[PDB]
């Protein structure tokens, strides 16, 4: 991550929608990036886990995708996502990110939007 | 790519199983479904020394489901033995355990875990936690459900094992994600799936993260 | 493909065995699971033992030969005593025949320890039941096979080795007590010859391999053996020197005089603690020639983790401490083994330096034994002042923060002992360290909240006039290391620390009020600083110095117009503004804390309606507006401000206590409103969403509102003075408000914490409410146990609080079970009995807890018809869910309380207690008494429940068991005996006449 | 004495300001 830009760090716990199980399983906590390519100029979220510092989450901050407010939550948002590679070949997730507070979580939504737009070009 | 065996053994309920899973997946699993035998899962890490891999053996606590009990423990090249913080019984076991393990593994690194310090009302008190001394086991406080030192069993485990005593874990350089290009043919499938996601709560909702 | 294995029908194919067991240990993923399925269905066949001498004869792989040895253990263990004795003499034979067969092959006596170990393992599974009434010769013949070959002669050493394991240190849990008895004496009988061999064998010296192996056995004698075979010997000259020198020998050897250390001696002879002195002597000059000497850098030793040296290390810390900690005093008097004593402390300090938390906690024990001694023992102090002057260091540059109780405890109390022992190097050391951090030399985040954690501990020690001077010189210090550092992130570590400090020093603040007064009114300013932890640091310093200082707060100081605490409550407006809600709390805690300080009742409630005087305005405010429209409690912003107004109340009521009343009764009526107004809504929302609305944000807000609620009324009644107020004015509007609610609500609406609250009220006042108790009961008692009767999992906090609930009512208001309709009486037994087979101690505990206080509750009854239906109804119920539970493996954990309610029970009918007869009318002669028919249930009972067993054990145990239900401990001996009886056959019935 | 004046005098301007 040499030559890649910071332009948002928060701190997050990522979940995974198991639909066969039909609950919720936790991923990763730790430091959600949104990291802007120098070559590309394409804005990713990177996360890894606190200690292992494994990837939980590595993907494009698609301009397709929309999050959706979690029934049970004030400080999380839900979005699917077609292309993730934490844990190998691109596979297809539907995750949930949730935060410290609503404010982390608005903050958040706000500066995926920007990440966006920076994607639309 | 360094392979090495590692059984894990203890009392059932003690939290073995889930401390396995929040390794293998990160996931945190509420639920106690009773090992049957042994389940193998192989675990990989990333190190300053390269990767090292654990070929896990998560063992049946429960007498009843034991199966082949010592059987596991051969040519195995290290150990966790697992106790609750919360259950004196548990600790009581721990020497047995270690007899049992020592027995079919003479001279293999050992780590003592103490399981669920995240509840409050602790029954084995850090005061009375001395067995591994004598036994020359690494000692740990840990949480699966916190976190708390979920990853020094297998840092000092690491260690010993590849006789580096600086070896650190490390953040493997993350490869440029593809783009979506999404298919109008699955639109319809995922407005479904993530409708679903959406109107099924989040656990652990009152917690800090 | 590998299935065929578990058809028996066949002769075993051994290389289909070896492959199914091959694809299991070397195999992966799908085939080693299939694998473990098909070896596990096969071990736990009856039969496989059967088929065991083949494994053993025809298999090459060694993981089939362990599987098979495996399999006859568990034979061994379990069914011996049922085999015709050709049998027995068979397996006997064969077993033998295995070990001196791979002795004697060097191969295979070099490259299969996993076999052979588990062959002599196998082997003493045979002695433990045959051995020696059935095998007199075993041990003369052992002895006599260890002079044919060295391998042999080893092996015989890991034979005895688990011998010695399995009669002295694994007896206790897995062999009856006559047993134990039996195998211990026939071990002692015979050690003599045991020994002799031993000795000749350490002496001749053949092999390092037969030497370490022969010494892992002395490990393990010196548990028990009697201490003339160490000092009547030269065995303690060999230990301490020869076996010292050489690395393979000296692992074990320091093990072994770690346990010589600890045998039982006597004190008063001159020639044994020459001895003693000697072997300690001996052992610190081998260190000091062949391993390191007194100057070693340990801990750079210890963290380059060379091969067994961290073990080394850590077991001469266990040899020091222990033999240090029982005989120092031998080396205190003598001139000529002062250098002795100074070295082997000299070490430990060494060892003390080590980066290894767990092996610290060990030093840390001895270094408090010593300085314990040094403070109390006359004339010893001055032996060690070098010593103690460095472990001063070692205790300051190694300093915990408080958070780590133990290990923070342990260290401030050998510092404060080294600080009463030398006050001057205590403040030398601890000033020159500071002048390091502002000099930059050892400057670091981490080093300067080491320190000051330790600066800390060591408060109230010095006189009050040199820690003035101390103080104030530290105070200073760290002000200029403050003011010379920049950036936030440094300055605000820096006064995180000062902070620290000045908190720890309360003496010193009480002494001087406008040090005080400054100090206070510099932490609010702190509240105003947004960068990371400074609002927590100066909320959680401000509630810690009015716990020490409050009496200063509540007081007209000389120079001041008024008391402090008048100044702290117009300002608390400005002063909190930035604070989050929790610190806010914490805050009107404190403040709580000093008013309670004020014993002037006018005075007392003026200060604390001044200080609710925001929430009260907010309150007023609220209700107005939620009594006009039941809409606006709908907004989250309403319910915030709400659930924080009530958690204000109960941050100042948990510091007030009896003193919060006037405060409570301000808000009492309105609150109760509120709560059935919240609990509409709250219904109203899961009637037009769902279950899935108790998970929605807004709900779980409202909820909260209850809580609190629930949780400031339980707060103040569990501290209250005037229980008359408690009954006549809190109560009955309580009752009326929560446990309908409760009822009429569906299972993942009802609250726990209204369990919880009840529970309070009929601790405190369920003697004086016994109408409000039966209330609490059929609002509570059905509907909360129908959730908790299906699993033992689902609704966790209401299945604890119910049977807290439940405790008390049955300790205090027990009349309100004998108000119950039969049929719910019937439940109440049914909940009980329930809570027995739980495996949550919380629950476990207070089921059997409830269950002994009900039967001494229908025993103060006398014979009265009530306690005569209960007995005739239930008492043969509880006897037989009590056996259930201390029987069946899976409540190991409740064994006392189980066995303290059974000996109850037995006891009622052995002192003839029960008046009316436990038999149905012609179902046994007409004379007879309880204790004839309680042998016959019992008798029955078990003989259904354990097959197995002979009548003639079932008729022992029994006789055992109710002689001895006077006597706790020899009674829960026969539990324990039956305990390992029902897990054999043929468990011999004369062992319950050990007591 | 004025000792504890100069203590009280130096705690006041303890201060968190970035530089
Ligand atoms: N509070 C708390 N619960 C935990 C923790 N770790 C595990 N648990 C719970 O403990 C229970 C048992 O966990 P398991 O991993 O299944 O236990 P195990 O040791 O594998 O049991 P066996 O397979 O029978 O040996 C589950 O309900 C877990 O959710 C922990 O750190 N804290
Ligand atoms: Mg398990
Ligand atoms: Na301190």
């Amino acid at each position: 991550e040499e030559d890649e830009e910071v332009l948002y760090k928060v701190r997050a716990k990522l979940f995974r929608f198991d639909a066969d199980a039909k609950e919720w399983k936790e991923r990763g906590t730790g430091d959600c990036k949104f990291l802007k390519n120098k070559k590309t100029n394409k804005v990713r979220i990177l996360m890894r886990r606190d200690k292992t510092l494994k990837i939980c989450a590595n993907h494009i901050i698609a301009p397709e995708y929309t999050l959706k407010p979690n029934v049970g939550s004030d400080r999380s948002w839900v979005y699917a996502c077609t292309a993730d590679i934490a844990e190998g070949e691109a596979e297809a997730f539907t995750f949930a990110i949730r935060f410290g507070s609503k404010e982390n979580a608005d903050k958040f939504k706000e500066e995926f939007e920007k990440a966006q737009e920076i994607n639309k070009k | 790519q360094v392979q090495f065996k590692l059984v894990l053994v203890g009392d059932g309920g003690t939290g073995k199983t889930t401390f396995v899973k929040r390794h293998l997946t990160g996931e945190f699993e509420k639920k106690y479904v009773a090992t049957l035998g042994v389940e193998v899962h192989p675990l990989v890490f990333h190190t300053n020394r390269g990767p090292i891999k654990f070929n896990v053996w998560d063992t049946a606590g429960q007498e009843k489901f034991g199966g082949l009990r010592d059987g596991y423990y051969i040519q195995a090249q290290c150990a966790i033995i697992m106790f609750d913080v919360t259950s004196r019984v548990t600790y009581k076991n721990v020497p047995n355990w270690h007899r049992d393990l020592v027995r079919v593994c003479e001279n293999i690194p050992i780590v003592l875990c103490g399981n669920k310090v995240d509840i409050k009302d602790r029954k084995v008190k850090a005061k009375s936690i001395v067995f591994h001394r004598k036994k020359n086991l690494q000692y740990y406080d840990i949480s699966a459900k916190s976190n708390y030192n979920f990853e020094k069993p297998f840092l000092w485990l690491a260690r010993k094992l590849i006789g580096d005593p600086n070896l650190e874990f490390v953040a493997m350089p993350a490869l440029a994600p593809p783009e979506v290009v999404m298919d109008p043919a699955l639109a319809a499938q995922y407005e479904h799936d993530l409708e679903v996601a959406q109107t099924t709560a989040l656990p652990d909702e009152d917690d800090d993260l | 493909s590998m299935e065929g294995i578990l058809d028996f029908s066949n002769d075993l194919d051994i290389a289909l065995l070896d492959q199914v067991v091959s694809t299991f240990y070397q195999g992966s993923g799908v085939q080693q699971k299939q694998a473990q399925e098909i070896l596990t269905k096969f071990q736990d066949n009856p039969d496989a033992w059967q088929k065991a001498d083949q494994i053993l004869q025809f298999s090459t792989n060694p993981q089939s030969k362990f599987i098979a040895l495996s399999i006859l253990d568990k034979l061994i263990t379990r069914k011996w005593k049922l085999l015709p004795n050709d049998h027995r003499i068979g397996i006997r034979n064969f077993v033998v025949g295995m070990i001196i067969s791979m002795c004697q092959d060097d191969e295979v006596f070099k490259t299969q320890k996993n076999l052979i170990n588990k062959s002599d393992l196998t082997l003493v599974q045979i002695l433990k039941q045959e051995w020696p009434q059935n095998w007199p010769e075993f041990i003369p013949e052992l002895i006599g096979s260890s002079s044919s070959s060295v391998n042999v002669c080893e092996n015989n050493m890991i034979v005895l080795k688990l011998l010695s394991e399995e009669v002295f240190d694994f007896s206790a849990e897995q062999m009856t007590q006559a047993k134990a008895l039996h195998l211990k004496n026939s071990m002692s009988k015979e050690f003599e010859q045991i020994f002799k061999l031993c000795f000749q064998v350490l002496e001749q010296g053949s092999s390092s391999s037969l030497i370490v192996a022969t010494l892992e056995s002395l490990l393990r004698y010196l548990h028990w053996i009697p201490y003339r075979y160490i000092y009547e010997t030269n065995i303690l000259e060999l230990l301490s020197t020869k076996f010292m020198t050489s690395p393979d020998t000296r692992a074990i050897t320091l093990k072994c005089l770690t346990e010589v250390s600890n045998l039982k001696i006597p004190q008063d002879n001159d020639l044994i603690k020459r001895q003693t002195v000697l072997f300690f002597q001996n052992t610190l000059q081998q260190i000091a020639t062949s391993v390191m000497p007194v100057t070693a850098d340990l801990k750079a030793t210890y963290a380059n983790a060379n091969g067994n040296d961290q073990s080394f290390l850590q077991d001469l810390a266990m040899f020091l401490t222990t033999y240090l900690a029982r005989n120092r005093a031998l080396l205190e008097s003598d001139e000529s083994l002062r250098e002795l004593l100074l070295n082997a402390h000299q070490y430990l300090i060494q060892l003390s330096k080590i980066e290894e938390r767990e092996l610290f906690k060990t030093t840390l024990d001895y270094w408090h034994n010593l300085v314990a001694d040094l403070f109390y023992e006359p004339l010893k102090k001055h032996i060690y002042e070098e010593i103690c002057s460095q472990l001063r260091l070692v205790i300051i540059e190694n300093m915990v923060r408080p958070e780590e109780i133990q290990l923070y405890k342990s260290e401030r109390e050998v510092l404060v002992y080294l600080t009463h022992l030398n006050v001057i190097d205590t403040e030398e050391i601890m000033i020159s360290k500071l002048a390091r951090q502002i000099d930059g030399s050892e400057w670091s985040w981490h080093n300067i909240n080491t320190l000051s954690w330790a600066i800390g501990s060591i408060s109230g020690t010095m006189s009050e006039d040199t820690e003035k001077r101390f103080v104030v010189t530290v105070i200073k210090d760290l002000l200029g290391l403050c003011e010379q550092k920049r950036g936030k992130d440094n300055k605000a570590v820096v006064a995180s620390d000062i902070m620290y400090v000045v908190g720890q020093y309360p003496r010193f603040l009480k002494a001087h009020w406008n040090f005080l007064r400054t100090v206070i009114l510099k932490l609010f300013e702190f509240m105003h600083e947004t960068h990371e932890g400074v609002q927590d640091m100066a909320c959680d310093t401000f509630i810690k110095i009015v716990q020490k200082c409050k009496y200063h707060f509540v007081i007209q100081q000389p120079r001041e117009s008024e008391p402090f605490i008048q100044t702290i409550i117009r300002d608390i407006q400005k002063t909190t503004a930035d604070l989050q809600p929790q610190q806010v709390h914490t805050f009107y805690k404190a403040c709580g804390i000093i008013i309670s300080e004020e014993r002037s009742v006018a005075e007392r409630n003026r200060l604390l309606s001044d200080l609710m005087q925001l929430p009260n305005m907010a309150w007023d405010t609220i209700v107005e507006q939620s009594t006009a429209n039941p809409t606006l409690l709908l907004d989250s912003e309403t319910v915030k401000i709400i659930a924080n107004i009530i958690k204000t109340n109960v941050a100042v009521c948990t510091s007030m206590g009896a003193d919060f009343y006037p405060q409570l009764g301000h808000i009492y009526y309105n609150m109760l409103q509120l709560y059935r107004a919240v609990s509409s809504m709250i219904s109203a929302q899961v009637a037009a969403e769902g279950l899935i609305a108790t998970k929605t944000p807004k709900v779980r807000g409202l909820r909260t509102i209850k809580k609190e609620i629930l949780k400031l009324v339980e707060t103040y009644i569990s501290k209250a003075r005037n229980l008359d107020d408690v009954v006549k004015v809190l109560v009955e509007p309580l009752l009326n408000a929560v446990l309908e609610d409760y009822m009429n609500n569906v299972p993942d609406a009802r609250d726990a914490e209204v369990l919880n609250c009840m529970t309070t009220v009929v601790e405190k006042v369920g003697h004086m409410i016994p109408q409000g108790v039966i209330l609490i009961l059929q609002s509570v008692f059905e509907c909360t146990l129908d959730m908790i009767n299906k699993d033992f999992t689902e609704y966790p906090e209401h299945r604890v609080e119910f049977y807290k609930l439940l405790k008390v009512i049955n300790e205090k208001s027990f009349a309100a079970f004998l108000e119950l309709p039969p049929a719910a009486f019937k439940l109440f037994v049914d909940a009980i009995c329930w809570a027995f087979k739980h495996n949550n101690r919380d629950v476990e505990v207070n089921g059997l807890q409830i269950a002994l206080d009900l039967v001494k509750n229908i025993e103060r009854m006398g014979n009265v018809p009530f306690a005569n239906e209960f007995h005739k109804n239930y008492f043969f119920i509880f006897v037989s869910e009590t056996f259930f539970v201390l029987t069946d493996s899976d409540h190991k954990s409740g064994f006392s309380k189980q066995a303290l309610l059974l000996m109850k029970l037995i006891s009622l009918v052995y002192d003839n207690k029960i008046s009316v007869p436990l038999y149905q009318e012609a179902e046994v002669p007409q004379g007879t008494s309880n204790q004839v028919y309680l042998s016959q249930y019992l008798a029955n009972m078990l003989s259904n429940a354990f097959p197995h067993l002979t009548s003639e054990q079932i008729a022992s145990f029994l006789s055992a068991l109710t002689k001895q239900c006077k006597d706790l401990v020899v009674f829960k001996g026969t539990l324990r005996d039956f305990l390992v009886q029902i897990k054999e056959v043929g468990g011999d019935p004369t062992d319950y006449l050990f007591a | 004495d004025g000792y504890i004046e100069e203590l009280i005098r130096m705690f006041g301007k303890l201060s968190i300001h970035d530089d």
